[PDB]
């Protein structure tokens, strides 16, 4: 049995950390959900 | 149950004490997470039950009580925040500049930052604070790193 529990508001916080590349990837979609690099 | 709008952690007690096994929001009276999170399984909220209500495998996305509400959109040039929610830690925002996944049928947003797999299903922000998708789906690239793609529903 699967329950939820709240874990705060959506909003967008001023001067949060920020990180992280922007990285351009070809990519594939299979039938059942699943990403996999195109090389 | 709790039917307020905003983040929530999706829990199971099936395994070794309570373990989150991924995060959704609640928006407009409709509860949005990944299909992976719960594989379409009926949710409780406290005493009231949340029954699914669309979910599709491909798209890696369900809703439970009502149709998929989040309609907003990455303008493709704006920095975002991931509203991460790990297990065991408190909700915390952080900024990005996505990246680009590249397929056959079309680009998709993607962003580039590393959580444990029970973050799958925390939402993604733009500067108006309107969720343009929800997180836990995409690659591992050669570094290890894992980049999930912006995956966001459709609004009937
Ligand atoms: C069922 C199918 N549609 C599906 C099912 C499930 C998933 N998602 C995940 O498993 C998932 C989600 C997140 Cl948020 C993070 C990860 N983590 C991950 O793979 O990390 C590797 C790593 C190694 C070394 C250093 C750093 C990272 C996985 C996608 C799709």
């Amino acid at each position: 049995d699967m329950y939820i529990e709240r874990a705060g508001d959506i909003t967008w916080e001023k001067d949060a950390e920020v990180t992280g590349n922007s990285p351009r990837l070809d990519v594939a979609l299979d039938e059942s959900g699943d990403f996999s690099l195109v090389e | 149950g709790e039917t307020t709008d905003g983040v929530y952690r999706v829990m199971t007690r099936r395994l070794l004490g309570s373990t989150q096994v991924g995060v959704g929001v609640m928006q407009e009276g409709v509860f949005h997470t990944m299909w992976h999170v719960t594989k379409g399984a009926a949710l409780r909220s406290g005493e009231g039950r949340l029954d699914p209500y669309w979910g599709d495998v491909k798209q890696d996305l369900v809703s439970y009580c009502g149709p998929w509400k989040l309609d907003a959109a990455w303008d493709g040039l704006s920095e975002v925040q991931l509203l991460a929610v790990p297990p065991g830690e408190r909700a915390k925002n952080i900024q990005t500049l996505p990246g680009i996944f590249k397929t056959k049928d079309g680009d998709i947003g993607a962003v580039a930052l590393d959580y444990p797999a029970g973050t799958s299903g925390s939402p993604i922000l733009d500067k108006c604070g309107r969720v343009i998708g929800l997180y836990g789906n995409g690659v591992v690239i050669k570094n290890g790193s894992y980049v999930s793609a912006i995956t966001q529903g459709k609004r009937e």
